[PDB]
RNA sequence: AGGGGAUCGAAGAUGAUCAGAUACCGUCGUAGUCUUAACCAUAAACUAUGCCGACUAGGGAUCGGGUGGUGUUUUUUUAAUGACCCACUCGGCACCUUACGAGAAAUCAAAGUCUUUGGGUUCUGGGGGGAGUAUGGUCGCAAGGCUGAAACUUAAAGGAAUU
C-alpha cells in the first residue's frame, strides 16, 4: 500500500488494470513510477556513463554530474531519463526514478515476407535532438545491429535485434545522440501503415468505466 | 533549386564545378603538384640514409623544459641540410 | 437525433436577447467564429442566436455526459464570473475555483492544490490561458466561452457569446445550470421553468 | 497487422483521430477524448450511450478542434444548422 | 477550418474577391445602352471606354476617360445590359 | 590584429618591394 | 525594524479562523487567553501574538478582509443578501410597453419570430 | 547581438546629416531617424512671472514658450541623461 | 518561373496533409497530373478529385484522405534501366510492404510493382506513399 | 586641366593636460569639400539572407489604384470635383501575437515546404596563420583594381547562450 493520491495509483492498485496497453492506447499521462515497474518487475537497468558538470560562483567550484540511463524490458518497451545531482550514488536512482515515466513501446515490424516473429522496425525512422539526428533502417534476418556501443545498448534493451543505423553530426554527444534515437523509435509508431487503413471502434477508456473508485 | 543544377543535359556544368570543388584538398592538391616530391627532402620516401655532421640542442615548447637532443643529418640524392631526432635514450652515443 | 425539445422557445430567448449578448465582438473576426450576422455599423458585430443555443445544449451535453459531477471544474480569473463558478458548485458537484487560478492544479503531484477533472471550463480563454494550456498537458478536454475576438485555440467546445457584458456571462452560466440538472434528472419538469432566476449569479462591489 | 498463420500481432493497436484521420502518439499529452450523451425523447439523457470522437493534437494545437467538434456532430445528426460546408 | 466548399462556393463571396483568384475566370465589366438626347441612334457604350465616344449625329460626347469606369455625362439614359 | 594598420604596413611593404624590385628592372 | 515576520503571522490568523469570538479588542486579557489556547513556549512571544490579534481586530471592525474565515465571512446568507433579486427583472421594468427595441436582431433571425419593436434606426 | 533594426530604416535612400547640437559629442548620426527629444520649454521659466505680468506696460498679452526641435541625443545622452539604457522590456513602442 | 508544373501541384499537396487539409485546389491540369492523380483511386491513397475546366488551363480540387503520408516528385527526368527500379525503392522507400513508387513506361504511367510484372521499364515521375 | 574657393577641413603652424602627447581639447590654416570634360570600378556597396515560380496560423495600420454602399462633408443645402467613412481587391515597403516547421541558439511567415533528403538557375568555401602574399597576366596618368599560390608553423582559431 503506498495510498495512490492520483486516479491512475488507485486503478492499478484494485487490480482493473492487469496490463500497459491500454494506458498507452488512450494516452493518459502517468506521473507515478511504480505502475511501470509493478506492471514490468523483469526490466533490465545499465548507466551509460557520468558527465561532470559544474555551476561557477564566487568561490570555489560547485560540481554536480550528468547520468543517463535506459529502462525497458527486452519485449517491445523502453524508456530513458535524464537527470543530474550532487553525487553519483543518487543519480543513477535519480535517472531510472524519471525514466521509467518515459517508456514508450517501439513499432515491430518485418523485413521480408513477414514470416516469423517480428525482428526490425516496419518503416525508416527519424529522430532530431538538437543538430544530431538518426536514420534507423529496417535490416534482414540475422543481420545484427549495426551501430555504435553508446546507442546499440539502446536497440538490444528496445525489444528490436536488428536495424540498420545511419547517423548525422557530431556523436560525441551521447545525450543528445541518446535522446534523437528515442525521438526516432517514437515517431516510428506515427507512421501511418495500410494496416491500420481499416477503422476502429475507438473503446472508451477504463477511467470512465471504473470512476467508481475515486477518493470519496 | 538547391544551388547545384539539376538539368538532364547539366551533366557538364556541375562536372566541371566539382573539379574546382576537389582542388581545393590537402590531398588532391600535393598529390599532383608533388610538393612531396619537390619540396619534401625525401623524394616520396618512407625511409632513406644519411650522414649526420654534427648534433643539435633544441628545446622544447610550453609547458615542458626539455631539450631531445637532435641531430643534424645531410642526404645523398637530395643533398639539404635536414634535423633527425633520437628516439631512445643512450642513443645520442651511438649516433655521435 | 434531438427529440425536437431543445428548439429555440421563447421563454429562453425573451431573456437571451434582453441582455444584449447578440452582439459579438469589434470589426477584428477570427475564422474560428464564422457567426457573423450582417455586421452593424460602428464596427461591433452580431452573431446569430440559433448556433449560441444548439451548442450551449450540447456543452451541456457534455457535463452531464461525465459519470461523478465532482471531476467538473470551472475557471474564471475575472472578477464578474467569479461569483458565478462558487453558485454553480452548489446545484452539482462543480469543484470551483475563484480569483487568480493557481499554478500546477492538474500537476505537482504533492500540493495541496491537487485537481483530479475530466471536465474543464473557462469564461475567458484571454485571462485564463494558463488552465487552458495547462489542461494539454494532463489530457483533460475544456469547454470555452469564446467571443468573436477571443483567443478560441486549443478548445474542443465553444459557446459563442459576449464575455465582456456583465448580464451575458451570468446568463448562459444560469442556462447550462439549468440544462445540466434537465438532462441529468434532477430537473423532472421539462416544460415547466426554474425557480431561481437568471441574476443570481451577479457579483457586486461590496 | 497479421502475419500468415494467425498469431495476432502489433499490440497497442492505436485509436484514429476522427477530424483529420491520423494517427496519435502514445505519449501525445495534447489529444483528448470526447464523450457525447444522447437523450431518447425524455427530457433527460440517458447514461451508457457516448459516441467517442479522437480528437488529435495537431487539430488541438491550430485551435480548429472548436469549429471541428460541430462538424462531426452535424454529420451524426446531433446538430442541424451550426455546421454548413458549403462556403 | 479544414473543410469548406471551393466546388460550390457562395456566390457572394465569389462575387467579391478578385476575378484571377475566384472558381472560374468571368470579367466584372459590362455593357450599356446610352442615348444622347433627341435622336434615338441606338448604340452600344462599353463601362470602361478609355475614350470620348460620340454619336454618328455631331459632338455628343456621353462618357469622359478615365482611370476606372467611364464618367458618363450629366444628360445620358443608361441602361444595364 | 587592427585589419587597416596592418594593412596600410602591408601596402608599404608592397611600396618598398616595387621599389626594389624596380631598382634592377 | 519594527516590522512583524511570518512566525507571528502563522500563529495568529491560525487563531482567528478557530478562536475568534474568545477574545476582544482588549491586551491584557489577549495575553491571559493565550495560556488557554495552544501552548506557545516564549513569554517575549506572547507579548507580540496578543499585540498583533488586536491589530487585526482593529482592521475587521471597520470592514472584514481576506484570509479569514470565523463563520460570519462565511455567512453565506443569501449570497450577498441579494440570493434571487427577481422583483420581476424578467418582465415590468420596461416589458409593462415591451422592452428590445433594437436593430437588426432576432427581426431578421429567421428561426422564429418573436414579439416586441423592431424599428429603431 | 540585439538591435534587429538597430534603427528605423527599413528602406533605402540614406537620408542626409546634419549637425549634432550643443553636446560635446557631435557626429554622423546614422540617418535623421535618432532619438529627438523635442522641447517646448518656455522662455521663461516658472516662478518669478508675477514680476513680469506686473511689470507690463501694457495688461495681458504674451507668455509663449522656446518651440526648439532637437537631434541632439544620439548614442551618447547616457551622459546627458536623455535615453535609458533597457533590457528584453524594449519591445514597447518601436 | 513555370518550369515543372509537377512540382507545384505535388508540392501543394505536401502542405495540405501537414496542417490538416481536406482538399486541395490544383494547377494547371495537365495530362500528366491527371495521370498522376488517377492511379491513387484504384490503390485507394487520395480518394475522389474534381476536374473544373476553363478554356486556359482548368483547375483540379483533390478532395484527400488521410491515410496518405507522403507524395513527391523526383527532379529531373531521370532514366530507369530494369536494374535500376529495385534499387530506386531500396533508396527513397521506407518499405516494400507500403508505398508505390511509379513511373511511366511507353503503356501508360503505372506503379513499380506494375511495372516490374510488365517486363518492361521506362521513365520515372516520383513516389506516393 | 579650368571655374569658384564663403563654412568645415587629411598635412601643417600654435596653446594646453600629460613623466612623456606632432592624440583626444581651443584658434588659424594648404589640398579637398561645389561644378565642368576625362579617369579611378573600391565600402559594414548589409536586409551580412542571389534571381524566378507555387503553397502554408491570423490581425491591424500605411503608400498608389480600383469597386460598391442616396455614406459624412464643399458650395450656387442640392448639380460635380475634392476631403474623408464603411467593406473589399491588386501591387508593395513593412509591423504585431504564436510556432504547425526549421535552426546550435540568437531567431525566422521564411532563415518553412532538407534523411519523409530531387521546382529551374548563377556564384562562393573545406581548420586558423602565412596571405589576399610571391610570381605570372590584365586595365589604369598615378594612386590602385581583377586572377591568384607555395614553402613553413600550430592544435586549436571561430559562432549562440549559462553561472
Amino acid at each position: 500500500g503506498w495510498v495512490p493520491v492520483t486516479k491512475l495509483g488507485r486503478l492499478v492498485k484494485a487490480g482493473k488494470i492487469t496490463t500497459i496497453e491500454e494506458i498507452f492506447l488512450h494516452s493518459l499521462p502517468v506521473k507515478e513510477f511504480q505502475i511501470i515497474d509493478t506492471l514490468l518487475p523483469g526490466l533490465q537497468d545499465e548507466v551509460m556513463n557520468i558527465k561532470p558538470v559544474q555551476k561557477q560562483t564566487r568561490a570555489g567550484q560547485r560540481t554536480r554530474f550528468k547520468a543517463v540511463v535506459v529502462v525497458g524490458d527486452s519485449n517491445g518497451h523502453v524508456g530513458l531519463g535524464i537527470k543530474t545531482a550532487k553525487e553519483v550514488a543518487g543519480a543513477i536512482r535519480a535517472g531510472i526514478i524519471i525514466a521509467k515515466l518515459s517508456v514508450i513501446p517501439i513499432r515491430r515490424g518485418y523485413w521480408g515476407t513477414n514470416l516469423g516473429q517480428p525482428h526490425s522496425l516496419a518503416t525508416k525512422t527519424t529522430g532530431k535532438c538538437g543538430s544530431v539526428t538518426v536514420r534507423l533502417i529496417p535490416a534482414p534476418r540475422g543481420s545484427g545491429i549495426v551501430a555504435s556501443p553508446a546507442v546499440k545498448k539502446l536497440l538490444q534493451l528496445a525489444g528490436v535485434e536488428d536495424v540498420y543505423t545511419q547517423s548525422n553530426g557530431k556523436t560525441r554527444t551521447l545525450e543528445n545522440t541518446l535522446k534523437a534515437a528515442f525521438v526516432a523509435i517514437g515517431n516510428t509508431y506515427g507512421f501511418l501503415t495500410p494496416n491500420l487503413w481499416a477503422e476502429q471502434p475507438l473503446p472508451v477508456s477504463p477511467l470512465d468505466i471504473y470512476s467508481d473508485e475515486a477518493s470519496a | 533549386g538547391k544551388g547545384k543544377p539539376r538539368g538532364l543535359n547539366s551533366a557538364r556544368k556541375l562536372r566541371v564545378h566539382r573539379r574546382n570543388n576537389r582542388w581545393a584538398e590537402n590531398n588532391y592538391k600535393k598529390r599532383l603538384l608533388g610538393t612531396a616530391f619537390k619540396s619534401s627532402p625525401f623524394g616520396g620516401s618512407s625511409h632513406a640514409k644519411g650522414i649526420v655532421l654534427e648534433k643539435l640542442g633544441i628545446e622544447s615548447k610550453q609547458p615542458n623544459s626539455a631539450i631531445r637532443k637532435c641531430v643534424r643529418v645531410q642526404l645523398i640524392k637530395n643533398g639539404k641540410k635536414v634535423t633527425a631526432f633520437v628516439p631512445n635514450d643512450g642513443c645520442l652515443n651511438f649516433v655521435d | 437525433s434531438l427529440p425536437a425539445t431543445f428548439d429555440l422557445t421563447p421563454e429562453d430567448a425573451q431573456l437571451l436577447l434582453a441582455a444584449n449578448t447578440h452582439l459579438g465582438a469589434r470589426n477584428v473576426q477570427v475564422h474560428q467564429e464564422p457567426y457573423v450576422f450582417n455586421a452593424r455599423p460602428d464596427g461591433v458585430h452580431v452573431i446569430n442566436v440559433g448556433k449560441t443555443w444548439e451548442k450551449l445544449v450540447l456543452a451541456a451535453r457534455i457535463i452531464a455526459a461525465i459519470p461523478n459531477p465532482e471531476d467538473v471544474v470551472a475557471i474564471s480569473s475575472r472578477t464578474f464570473g467569479q461569483r458565478a463558478v462558487l453558485k454553480f458548485a452548489a446545484h452539482t458537484g462543480a469543484t470551483p475555483i475563484a480569483g487568480r487560478f493557481t499554478p500546477g492544479s492538474f500537476t505537482n503531484y504533492i500540493t495541496r492544490s491537487f485537481k483530479e477533472p475530466r471536465l474543464v471550463i473557462v469564461t475567458d480563454p484571454r485571462s485564463d490561458a494558463q488552465a487552458i494550456k495547462e489542461a494539454s498537458y494532463v489530457n483533460i478536454p475544456v469547454i470555452a466561452l469564446t467571443d468573436l475576438d477571443s483567443p478560441s485555440e486549443f478548445v474542443d467546445v465553444a459557446i459563442p457569446c459576449n464575455n465582456r457584458g456583465k448580464h451575458s456571462i451570468g446568463l448562459i452560466w444560469y442556462l447550462l445550470a439549468r440544462e445540466v440538472l434537465r438532462l441529468r434528472g434532477a430537473l423532472v419538469d421539462r416544460t415547466q421553468p426554474w425557480s431561481i432566476m437568471p441574476d443570481l449569479y451577479f457579483y457586486r462591489d461590496p | 497487422m497479421e502475419n500468415d498463420k494467425g498469431q495476432l500481432v502489433e499490440l497497442y493497436v492505436p485509436r484514429k483521430c476522427s477530424a483529420t484521420n491520423r494517427i496519435i502518439k502514445a505519449d501525445d499529452h495534447a489529444s483528448v477524448q470526447i464523450n457525447v450523451a444522447k437523450v431518447d425523447e425524455e427530457g433527460r439523457a440517458i447514461p451508457g450511450e457516448y459516441v467517442t470522437y479522437a480528437l488529435s493534437g495537431y487539430v488541438r494545437s491550430r485551435g480548429e478542434s472548436d469549429d471541428s467538434l460541430n462538424r462531426l456532430a452535424q454529420n451524426d445528426g446531433l446538430l442541424k444548422n451550426v455546421w454548413s460546408y458549403s462556403r | 477550418v479544414l473543410v469548406q466548399d471551393l466546388l460550390h462556393p457562395t456566390a457572394a463571396s465569389e462575387a467579391r474577391k478578385h476575378k484571377l483568384k475566384t472558381l472560374v475566370q468571368g470579367p466584372r465589366s459590362y455593357f450599356l445602352d446610352v442615348k444622347c438626347p433627341g435622336c434615338l441612334n441606338i448604340t452600344t457604350v462599353f463601362s470602361h471606354a478609355q475614350t470620348a465616344v460620340t454619336c454618328e449625329s455631331c459632338s455628343t460626347i456621353l462618357c469622359t476617360p478615365t482611370g476606372g469606369k467611364a464618367k458618363l455625362s450629366e444628360g445620358t439614359s443608361f441602361r444595364r445590359k | 590584429m587592427r585589419a587597416k594598420w596592418r594593412k596600410k604596413r602591408t601596402r608599404r611593404l608592397k611600396r618598398k618591394r616595387r621599389k626594389v624590385r624596380a631598382r634592377s628592372k | 525594524g519594527r516590522v512583524r515576520t511570518k512566525t507571528v503571522k502563522r500563529a495568529s490568523k491560525a487563531l482567528i479562523e478557530r478562536y475568534y469570538p474568545k477574545l476582544t479588542l482588549d491586551f491584557q486579557t489577549n495575553k491571559r487567553l493565550c495560556d488557554e489556547i495552544a501552548t506557545i513556549q516564549s513569554k517575549r512571544l506572547r507579548n507580540k501574538i496578543a499585540g498583533y490579534t488586536t491589530h487585526l481586530m482593529k482592521r475587521i471592525q471597520k470592514g472584514p478582509v481576506r484570509g479569514i474565515s470565523f463563520k460570519l465571512q462565511e455567512e453565506e446568507r443569501e449570497r450577498k443578501d441579494q440570493y434571487v433579486p427577481e422583483v420581476s427583472a424578467l418582465d415590468l421594468s420596461r416589458s409593462n410597453g415591451v422592452l428590445n427595441v433594437d436593430n437588426q436582431t432576432s427581426d431578421l433571425v429567421k428561426s422564429l419570430g418573436l414579439k416586441l419593436p423592431l424599428s429603431v434606426i | 547581438p540585439k538591435k534587429r533594426a538597430s534603427n528605423g530604416r527599413n528602406k533605402k535612400g540614406r537620408g542626409h546629416v546634419k549637425p549634432v547640437r550643443c553636446v560635446n559629442c557631435s557626429k554622423s548620426i546614422p540617418k535623421d531617424k535618432a532619438i529627438k527629444r523635442m522641447a517646448i520649454r518656455n522662455i521663461v521659466e516658472a516662478a518669478a512671472v508675477r514680476d513680469l505680468s506686473e511689470a507690463s506696460v501694457y495688461p495681458e498679452y504674451a507668455l509663449p514658450k522656446t518651440y526648439n526641435k532637437l537631434h541632439y541625443c544620439v548614442s551618447c545622452a547616457i551622459h546627458a541623461r536623455i535615453v535609458r539604457v533597457r533590457s528584453r522590456e524594449d519591445r514597447k513602442n518601436r | 518561373t513555370r518550369s515543372s508544373v509537377l512540382a507545384d501541384a505535388l508540392n501543394a499537396i505536401n502542405n495540405a496533409e501537414k496542417t490538416g487539409k481536406r482538399q486541395v485546389l490544383i494547377r494547371p491540369s495537365s495530362k500528366v497530373i491527371i495521370k498522376f492523380l488517377q492511379v491513387m483511386q484504384k490503390h485507394g491513397y487520395i480518394g475522389e478529385f474534381e476536374y473544373i475546366d476553363d478554356h486556359r488551363s482548368g483547375k483540379i480540387v483533390v478532395q484527400l484522405n488521410g491515410r496518405l503520408n507522403k507524395c513527391g516528385v523526383i527532379s529531373p527526368r531521370f532514366n530507369v534501366k530494369i536494374g535500376d527500379i529495385e534499387k530506386w525503392t531500396a533508396n527513397l522507400l521506407p518499405a516494400r510492404q507500403f508505398g508505390y513508387v511509379i513511373l511511366t513506361t511507353s503503356a501508360g504511367i503505372m506503379d513499380h510493382e506494375e511495372a516490374r510484372r510488365k517486363h518492361v521499364s521506362g521513365k520515372i515521375l516520383g513516389f506516393v506513399y
